[PDB]
This record gives structure tokens, C-alpha cells and sequence, in this order.
């Protein structure tokens, strides 16, 4: 049941993907650690809410 | 449109009510997301709803508010501020659960040689501090639910002193959004701006927002509409200048579960 | 319904979901979800309390927000019964969980003690 | 066996692309506040660009990572004194919450809604108050969780502290500080760090004082309480000890942004006090 | 059903309300029509109808009235009956045009030991009889119109002879249906016969009836129940008995036109 | 090696659904307690219901689960005293 | 003899199903944790004891 | 059945004795299990076992007791009840061990006048409380 993942790697050594593995020990999701394998999404509904799509290049007002 | 069609002038058609527009600065869709029924995976109560729909899901016009030089702002409460309006709100009352959207239409016309820009903001949850400072989140049923007059906004801080007999009220400080925190923020909120050189009015359709699937709308209020000034009133030369400021807002895709006798409120 | 055979009776048993005054009279309790009972060979008569809450689940306790509404009984006509009949009868109540029924959040009950 | 392993939080943001003059009928620069949005520009819309490739990552500000640490949110105060004292062993009782404290609180705050599971780990210090001599054996402390409804304790030692049902921690001094996982147990669909409203409708047709409740309230005991306890007897040396919780929200999800706690917090709702109104400081406008 | 199933015991489901019964006559379908929706091709108003469905199609049990020795009869007109009964009446009053069908359930048991019989009615445009001789069709609004409460027959035609000031009510004598006609073919109407012996009460399914399509329920009432005594109520030996006689009625497929502000009567 | 993995305590219990009017001969709110059994009735049996996705499971409330919590059954008392005293 | 399984996952992360891995110590059962993977029965032979089959939309009593 | 067949009218027989009954309401069959012999992967004691079928496993009538407003109700114990019961008594003191099932039947008939409700139950281990 181990899940293998990858590390993004900061200050490499003088020393090829490196990574790291996880297995967890409890039946409930609760007790588990956090993946912060975690995803973005685009401001939009926030920054651009207006009903009719916004070209920038032309004029806000129409 | 080569045809036409314009940004700044809509038409919105809801039941037996229709809404013109000729100088809108286009509209806005809270969170971008348009107001809809609840669905089979996320519903709770199981018996058979209540749709109004044509009777309830159109739009009530508000009383008209003046605005001036000295006008601090305005605040209104969803439902509360449709309480009393037609079938609506008597489908509201007579049920224990209920939920709604909202297309809020804020109207405010003057003329090219008049200036100022009101900022009107949908806040979910909008959550008001109290006019006390020896006692807390004491503010009455009857004052926080000021009904389809709304409330208004305070310059000022002014504190509750009559222990005795306490106002039991709202103080609303308009730079701070009457809650604790920065107006200038205000905008992280769903919102669009009358600029009285720019528009007549500002649109903002709002859908059914909250932690709940369905509540209780008698004793919890979803969404709050603040109207404050951002930039004064102000006219040609007249030292005391006056614009009206009418509210019309229409319930959408609204629905209601519990049914029982009609629930007569305490609101005075 | 333990009253005799020959006792005849139409009652009406009333659920009112919460946010309202509580029902007081026929009328009222008449207006929410409700079981016209008519009392004859099939001796008793069930009425389902729907789950009609805002909330995902509720208090185990006595609590404002999560409250449940009103289970109120009426007479709908009267019961009636001839002579050499007793004119008073009992009536027993029975309460069950349906199918669609769960609780959470594993806790310590107040229904028993160990003062010492 | 081993299972191994669309934009993500951790991925490079959008590279600068070359941007040369421009004598165009097209406004970028241009636009209308008005409406609601924000204008989406970038650098080259405004100006002459050069080509850039950009390594910066969102990695660290994403909601998980923004809350991604332990914060304390109360101290507990227990006691453990000599048998022979007029005054009660003092056993703790804390309300649950995370508004006892400000930090925490104002992090959550900057949303409406909120959902995760919650890390509760437990640091407990102990310390002698007596200008004595005597000394103590090694302390077990007894952590019980409470929830609304269940019989609360009303002596260091009553018959509640059985917990049977109720979950209790065992902790020993002197050991890594204790540590349990806490699912979603809200009865809503998600918590509510906002409620506009109350937990009663005042009926007309009935008293006053009855209909009557809290604004912004909703039910009277949220998530229950927990009960700490010394489980040593008496001591002839009294010994005090406290008990620092420390929140942490993992697997968490936030809804509808807000704008941050402006003015110090004055209870557990929004109400601000005389006197803590004005924040900002004097700068001049022409004033760099 | 050899499983068990038969016409005396039934169960009436409609909205948040449920009927049963374990002794009667089986039920009855006016003119063996099943309340439908207003057709497209037979449709006259032009605006999105309101249809109210589980908050007014559901039902509503009116005062009960007392049978005995000495009734003569009891009536009552729809949809004036319902006209203040929950969320039914309120989208009755805010609308210009509404049409309805009826689920009418008349509720009356007794013993093996009574004797009775009562006849309940289902009478199209069920126009009555005025208390004057000096004048005609002159019943004001406000009389011919009891509401909940309904009206009753009298034995005796005893005409209103204060001239000045006229009772302006009606005067429905029993054995002539309270309109000209003979009791005894009241029959040729849809109904069902309470004999005591025989069943606890009567359930009828009322159509929309009508010269039109949809029509203002304010100014008109479609149906008439009357409920006479065709046998007297008798008991054992008693000179003086009495049986309550409950009236529970369901609006069923009932839809409505032309919206606009609360129409308020002037009922007394 | 590694070995992986009818209705489980942590199931998801019915769907309540879509249920409208009804004039039969079928009687379901009506019966008799004396014959020593429960009415299997279901909101959809006596009202008008709506179609609703159920979520909700018994999982916590299981035999297993309703014990899987360890109780206090003793305190037992033991000392070790000084070697002089006479006890 | 490693035994991997599925944890019924609740509150979600902006983080495909979850597993957790359980390996038996000693050689009796008694020794073992509690797996929690157990079965719901239909309340019939306590609700329902009846000799004859019930059928609810018809008479208990016939 | 459309034939006559109903859940009030039945008809019990046991062995050399047989209880009709025209106004029953259903019968109850304990935890939906039918009383049975003692199989051989559950067996404990290896000698031949003593089946007295017909002899014991009949209808036996204990004493008629009288109800009346004043009744507070009854108790038995089973088998204790039945000790004294022709052969199945006597096979139950020869014998160190024993095992049975039961079909009870309790009769009480009155009038479509009358008024009342007995409960009738079966306790597993009906362990009782002292009067001191
Ligand atoms: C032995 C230790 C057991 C610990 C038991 C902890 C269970 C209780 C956790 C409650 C979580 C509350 C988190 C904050 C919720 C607030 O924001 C609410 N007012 C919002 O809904
Ligand atoms: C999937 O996990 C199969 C590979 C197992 C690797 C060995 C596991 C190391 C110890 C795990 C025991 C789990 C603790 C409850
Ligand atoms: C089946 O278990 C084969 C896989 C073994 C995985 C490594 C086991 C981890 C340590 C186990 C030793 C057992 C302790 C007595």
C-alpha cells in the first residue's frame, strides 16, 4: 500500500528524479498527514465576475 | 453588435416585471455563479418543495432612499428586505426551511454636470457590530432585521451608555465597513461602482450562498447590501445637492420545504 | 386504539416543522404535515415524522438551532359509542426510527450515574 | 503494492514574454472599475518587455500551506495541592473554540466558510508554587473530551471521568507532547466562521423575554468541551501545571474570501470597541 | 384483492396531508371528470400561470358542525369555503383569475346503535334563494358568501319584511334544494348518501366546472356542497342526540392569472 | 506479498424517493401493533416526497463501534511503606 | 502478509481512492486490532417476528 | 385466500392435543427462529440423548388466572412452569441436562363491550428483582 512521490528539489548537492515515500497507518482519512500536493485555479470568478466576458485589449465600456 | 448591442444597455424580464437599462456599465455574477434550485445529491429535507416561481421569482421595488452631501451610506439584509413582499414573503412565512437567489438592480441617475461614485457591495453573510461596549453580539432580532427600510451606515463610533434600558442596536462605522474591517477591502466582495459620469445603475445577480443546503430564512439572513459613498455627492454649485436612490430586487430560482401554519415574527 | 369494538372515532394526528407558534388548536396543526386516523377493525395508525431539518443532522439535546417542530393529536369528529359502552378508553403510543435514520459522534449518556 | 506518482500549486508561474513598441487602435491601459472586474494586465501591455523565464512558484501561499501550522489557541490550568487544603483540587473545563485567541482567528477570518480535519496536539508544563522543600512523583494527566449533551465534571474525581463513551487522552510528563487527529464534525456542510442571524424566531404572540437569543450566535455549545484533570492523589507538596492546546487544520477547504480583522477583536462576534477605531497612521499624501 | 384490498377502506394522499378510511362507500368522479390543468388549446389568459402545487393542492379541514334531531341542513360554495385557508387563499386573493378542482372528503361517524341518513351534494353553479318578496336577486356579496363556517336550510320559507332595512340574505328551504327545485332529484347531481348503517363518511372528486376556461374566484363560485338530512339522526332511546359532521376539502390541479397587489374584501 | 481489499456498516443508507398524490385502496399508515410487529413505513408512504441522494451512513453506530472505547472497570489501591512501620 | 485497504474518505484537501496499510504482529487473533470492516442485517427478526410475511400498503389484521 | 383462508382463523397441533382460534392476530415466531433439535457440530454432551416427541412436546394448560382492574399482572418461568407436566416433567428430573422450545399460547376472550390491552412478552433470561 506505499504511494512513492516526487520531491521538487531546491539546493541540489555536488552530488534524476529524487523521491520520497509515504504509507498510512490508520483506517480514518482524519488521522492522515497532509499531501500538499495541492492544486491552483484562475482568479476569474473573483478578478472578472461580470456576466458578459472581458476582452483587455478593448474598451471595458461598450 | 455592428447591428447595435451595447454593454450599457440591458433588459432584464423576470414574471409580469420588466427592467430597462441605457446606461449600465455591463452586470456582475457573484462568484460566477447563476442562481439555481437545489439539487437531488445535495438536498436535505425530504417532502415534496414549494416553487413559487413567476408568483415569487420577479422583481419588488423598495422605497426610495435620498442621497446627499451628509449620507454616510445604506445597508439591507436577504431575505429581511423582501419580507413583506407579496407571495414571496408569504411563502417565506409559512414555511420552516426556504432558499433563494437574487437579481439585485441598485437604480441612481443625475445628470452629466453632477459627480460621485457610490459603492455597492453583495457580502455573504454580512455580519454587523452592535452599539454596545459593556456587553457583546447583543444586538435584537427586531433591529437587526430593519425590514425593506434597511438600515444605514455611521461617520462615527458612538457608544450605547444606558445600561439600564439598553437600544440593543446596530453602530455601524462606514470606514470600517461596519464590521471590524478596512471599506477600502470592501471590493473582495461581489460588487460593481455607480459613477454617476459613467452610469445610471449597478446589477448584481446573487446565488443562494451558505453552509447549508437549505436553512431557516426568518432566523438567518444569507446576504447583505451595502451601499456606501466612495466619492460625495456633489453638484454644479448647490451647497446642498440631493439624488434618489431606488433598490429593485427580484428572488430567483427560490424554493421552500416544512410546511405548516403562518409564522407571525415579533418585529417590533 | 384499546377502547371497545363498539367504539367508533375519527382523530387527527399532526407534525408541525419548527419556526413557528406551536399548535394550540386543530386549525393550526390542521395546516402541516398530518394523518386523518379512522379508528375501526385495523387497530392502529402510523404517522411519519419526515426529516425536514436545515441542518445535516441534529443536537441530541435541547437546542434552538437544531429543533425539530410539534407532534400534536386531535379530535377530528368525536369519539362515539353506544349505551352499555364505556364512554372513556386509552389510547397507547408508539415511537420507532425509520429506514432512512442515523446517529453520530459517540458520547457518554446522563440517563445513568455512579455518585460514589 | 507501490503506487507511484491540472496546474499545480508548486508549478512555475507564466514567463515574460518579449514585448516590442506599439501605435495601435488597442487600449489595454484603458478601462472601467465600474463594472466590478480588475483589470488583467501584464508588464508588456504597459511597456517594452524582454524575454524572461520565469522559476517563481505559489507553492507556500496556497490555502493548505497558508494554514499548515500548529497555533495555539488556549491555556488550560490544573492543580494538584495537599489533601489536607480547605480549597478544591483544580480541575479544567474549556469551551472549545479557536476565538479565545486572536492569531488563528484572524487567518480563518480572511474567508466566510471553512472545512478540515483538525490536529489538536497538546504541550503540558508543570511547576511548583510552594517556597517549600517536598517534592512530587511523575504526573498523569487525563484529557477527556466532552460533547454537548454528555454529563460535564463537576470533581476532580466523580464518576465521569470513567469515560465509558467519551474520548479521553492519557498523557504522562515528561513524554512528547500528546497528539490525536479530529474528522469534519460539523452539522453543517462546512463550519461557519460567519452567521448572519440568530438561533430564534421572537413570536408576537409570545413573551418577549422568550423568543429572545444571541445575534450571530447559532447553537448555544458548538462542539462541546474539554476536561482536564491531574490523576495523581493529593500531594503534600502542592504541584500546578498547564496545559497549552495547540490547533492545526489539515486536509482543509475555504469559500467566499473577506477582507482581514481591521481593529482589535472584542468578543466572540464582530463588535468593535471605543477607543481601538483607528488603525492607519499619519502619511501625507505628497510624501514618499 | 384474496390479498386483502377492498372499497370500504381507503387512503387519501395529497401535499404534507393524508386521509384514511375504514369504512366507506367507495368514492365518486363528477361527471367521471378527473381535475386536469388548464390545455394549451383551451387556454385564455397569455402570462406564465401560478401554480402553487403542495403548498395550496392539499388538505384543509374546515369547522365542524353539529348534527341533530332538528337540522335541517347545512351548505356551503367553492372556493369561498377556502378563501382564507393558508397559502390556497393568499395566491386566490393576489390574483386576478384562478381556476380549481376539488378532493371533497365530508367526515360523520356514529354507532352500530344510530340511525341516519345524510345527503351530501355536488351542485354546479349552485345558485340559491333570496329572503325577499318585494325584490329579487338582491343577497349581498357579504351574506351569499359565509366563508369557512358555510350557511344552512331552514324548513320554512319565512320572508324578510323590514323594507327599510333589508336582511339582503338568502332564505334555502330544504325540500326545494333552497332553489326552486325538488329535493328528491338533487340526485341527478354528483353525490354520495352517509347511512349511518353503512359508512362513516362521503369523498367526492371535483372538476373545474365552468361556462369558461378560467375565471375571477372572487366574484364567482363554481361549486356548491349541500348536505341534507335525508333520514333524521336517531340514537337508542335518547330524545336528544348529536354527531359532529367534520368537512375536510382538498384543492387539487388549481392554477392562476393576472398578478398584482392583494385584493382585500369587503367581507362583513 | 500484499493481499488487497453484503452491506458494510459504513454504506450509505436509502434514498428517500420522488412520491406524489394518491386516492387507493391501499393502506399503509393503517395497521395493527397487536400481531407483535413494526410498521415499515417511509416518509414517501404518507406524503408527498421529493427525490433526495442519501449520504448519511450507520457506520459509528455499529456493534464494534459502539464499544470500541476503552472503560474504566477498577482502581486499585497498592503501597510501599517504611520497613519500621507496624501496618 | 501485508494487508492493504480502502479508508471511506471524508473532508477532502485541494489535494482516485485512499488507502492504508495494516500488518499482523502476533501469532492469536485475540492480539489483533479491530478492522471496523463490518456488516449491516436488515432488522426483520425484530420488527417483523411474524410467522406470515407482511405486506405494508395492505390490512396487518385479514 | 379468496378460498376462506385468514390471519385470525388458525388451528395448532401439537402431539395428541389441537387449539383452534377464529380471532387471532397473526402468530410470533422469536428472532425469526423455529424451535430445533440440537445439531451435531454445535453437540457438547456425548451420550445417546432421550427425544420423548409426542409424549412431552404437546399442549399442556396451566391453572386459568383472573383478570380485573385490579391486576397488576403475571409472571412464569420456563421450563419451571411445566416441572410438574405429565411426561415432560418426569424426563426433565431423570435427566442431569435438557433443552426445548415452546409454542405458548395464551387465551382470554371477552365482548365487543369490553375494554383492554394485555401485553404479552418473552423474556430471554428473565432474571427478576429481591424484596430486599
Ligand atoms: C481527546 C481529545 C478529543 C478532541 C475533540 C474535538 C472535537 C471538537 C472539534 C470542533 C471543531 C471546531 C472548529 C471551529 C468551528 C467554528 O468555526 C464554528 N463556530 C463554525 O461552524
Ligand atoms: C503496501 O503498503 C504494501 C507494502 C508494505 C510495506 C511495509 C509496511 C511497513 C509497516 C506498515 C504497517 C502498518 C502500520 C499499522
Ligand atoms: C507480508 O507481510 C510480507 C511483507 C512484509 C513487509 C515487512 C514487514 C514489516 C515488519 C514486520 C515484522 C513482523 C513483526 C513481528
Amino acid at each position: 500500500g506505499a504511494q512513492v512521490s516526487s520531491q521538487k528539489v531546491g539546493a541540489h548537492e555536488n552530488s534524476s528524479t529524487i523521491n520520497y515515500t509515504t504509507i498510512n497507518y490508520y483506517r480514518d482519512s482524519a488521522s492522515n498527514a497532509a499531501s500538499k500536493q495541492d492544486f491552483s485555479q484562475d482568479p476569474s470568478k473573483f478578478t472578472e465576475p461580470i456576466k458578459d466576458v472581458l476582452i483587455k485589449t478593448a474598451p471595458m465600456l461598450n | 453588435e455592428a447591428c447595435g448591442y451595447s454593454d450599457r444597455v440591458l433588459q432584464l424580464t423576470l414574471g409580469n416585471s420588466t427592467i430597462t437599462t441605457q446606461e449600465a456599465a455591463n452586470s456582475v455574477v457573484a462568484y460566477g455563479r447563476w442562481p439555481e434550485y437545489l439539487r437531488d445529491s445535495e438536498a436535505n429535507p425530504v417532502d415534496q418543495p414549494t416553487e413559487p416561481d413567476v408568483a415569487a421569482c420577479r422583481f419588488y421595488t423598495l422605497d426610495t432612499v435620498s442621497w446627499t452631501k451628509e449620507s454616510r451610506g445604506w445597508w439591507w439584509k436577504l431575505p429581511d428586505a423582501l419580507r413583506d413582499m407579496g407571495l414571496f414573503g408569504q411563502n417565506m412565512y409559512y414555511h420552516y426551511l426556504g432558499r433563494s437567489g437574487y437579481t439585485v438592480h441598485v437604480q441612481c441617475n443625475a445628470s452629466k454636470f453632477h459627480q460621485g461614485a457610490l459603492g455597492v457591495f453583495a457580502v455573504p453573510e454580512m455580519c454587523l457590530a452592535g452599539d454596545s461596549n459593556t456587553t457583546t453580539m447583543h444586538t435584537s432580532y427586531q433591529n437587526a432585521n430593519p425590514g425593506e427600510k434597511g438600515g444605514t451606515f455611521t461617520g462615527t463610533f458612538t457608544p450605547d451608555n444606558n445600561q439600564t434600558s439598553p437600544a440593543r442596536r446596530f453602530c455601524p462605522v462606514d470606514y470600517l465597513l461596519g464590521n471590524g474591517t478596512l471599506l477600502g477591502n470592501a471590493f473582495v466582495f461581489p460588487h460593481q461602482i455607480i459613477n454617476l459620469r459613467t452610469n445610471n445603475c449597478a446589477t448584481l445577480v446573487l446565488p443562494y450562498v451558505n453552509s447549508l443546503s437549505i436553512d431557516s430564512m426568518v432566523k438567518h439572513n444569507n446576504w447583505g447590501i451595502a451601499i456606501l459613498p466612495l466619492a460625495p455627492l456633489n453638484f454644479a454649485s448647490e451647497s446642498s445637492p440631493e439624488i434618489p436612490i431606488t433598490l429593485t430586487i427580484a428572488p430567483m430560482c427560490c424554493e421552500f420545504n416544512g410546511l405548516r401554519n403562518i409564522t407571525l415574527p415579533r418585529l417590533q | 386504539f384499546c377502547g371497545s369494538m363498539m367504539a367508533t372515532g375519527k382523530l387527527l394526528v399532526s407534525y408541525a416543522p419548527p419556526g413557528a407558534d406551536p399548535p394550540k388548536k386543530r386549525k393550526e396543526a390542521m395546516l402541516g404535515t398530518h394523518v386523518i386516523w379512522d379508528i375501526g377493525l385495523q387497530s392502529s395508525c402510523t404517522m411519519v415524522v419526515p426529516w425536514i431539518s436545515n441542518t445535516t443532522y441534529r443536537q441530541t439535546i435541547d437546542d434552538s438551532f437544531t429543533e425539530g417542530g410539534y407532534i400534536s393529536v386531535f379530535y377530528q369528529t368525536r369519539i362515539v359509542v353506544p349505551l352499555s359502552t364505556p364512554r372513556e378508553m386509552d389510547i397507547l403510543g408508539f415511537v420507532s426510527a425509520c429506514n432512512d435514520f442515523s446517529v453520530r459522534l459517540l458520547r457518554d449518556t446522563t440517563h445513568i450515574e455512579q455518585k460514589a | 503494492g507501490s503506487s507511484s506518482t491540472a496546474a499545480t500549486s508548486r508549478d512555475a508561474l507564466p514567463n515574460t514574454e518579449a514585448s516590442g513598441p506599439t501605435h495601435s487602435k488597442e487600449i489595454p491601459a484603458l478601462t472601467a472599475v465600474e463594472t466590478g472586474a480588475t483589470n488583467p494586465l501584464v508588464p508588456s501591455d504597459t511597456v517594452q518587455t524582454r524575454h524572461v523565464v520565469q522559476h517563481r512558484s505559489r507553492s507556500e501561499s496556497s490555502i493548505e500551506s497558508f494554514f499548515a501550522r500548529g497555533a495555539c489557541v488556549t491555556i488550560m490550568t490544573v492543580d494538584n495541592p495537599a489533601s489536607t487544603t480547605n480549597k478544591d483540587k483544580l480541575f479544567a473545563v474549556w469551551k472549545i473554540t479557536y476565538k479565545d485567541t486572536v492569531q488563528l482567528r484572524r487567518k480563518l477570518e480572511f474567508f466566510t466558510y471553512s472545512r478540515f480535519d483538525m490536529e489538536l496536539t497538546f504541550v503540558v508544563t508543570a511547576n511548583f508554587t510552594e517556597t517549600n522543600n517536598g517534592h512530587a512523583l511523575n504526573q498523569v494527566y487525563q484529557i477527556m473530551y466532552v460533547p454537548p449533551g454528555a454529563p460535564v465534571p463537576e470533581k476532580w474525581d466523580d464518576y465521569t471521568w470513567q469515560t465509558s463513551s467519551n474520548p479521553s487522552i492519557f498523557y504522562t510528563y515528561g513524554t512528547a507532547p500528546a497528539r490525536i487527529s479530529v474528522p469534519y464534525v460539523g452539522i453543517s456542510n462546512a463550519y461557519s466562521h460567519f452567521y448572519d442571524g440568530f438561533s430564534k424566531v421572537p413570536l408576537k404572540d409570545q413573551s418577549a423575554a422568550l423568543g429572545d437569543s444571541l445575534y450571530g450566535a447559532a447553537s448555544l455549545n458548538d462542539f462541546g468541551i474539554l476536561a482536564v484533570r491531574v490523576v495523581n492523589d493529593h500531594n503534600p507538596t502542592k504541584v500546578t501545571s498547564k496545559i497549552r492546546v495547540y490547533l492545526k487544520p489539515k486536509h482543509i477547504r475555504v469559500w467566499c474570501p473577506r477582507p482581514p480583522r481591521a481593529v482589535a477583536y472584542y468578543g466572540p462576534g464582530v463588535d468593535y470597541k471605543d477607543g481601538t477605531l483607528t488603525p492607519l497612521s499619519t502619511k501625507d499624501l505628497t510624501t514618499y
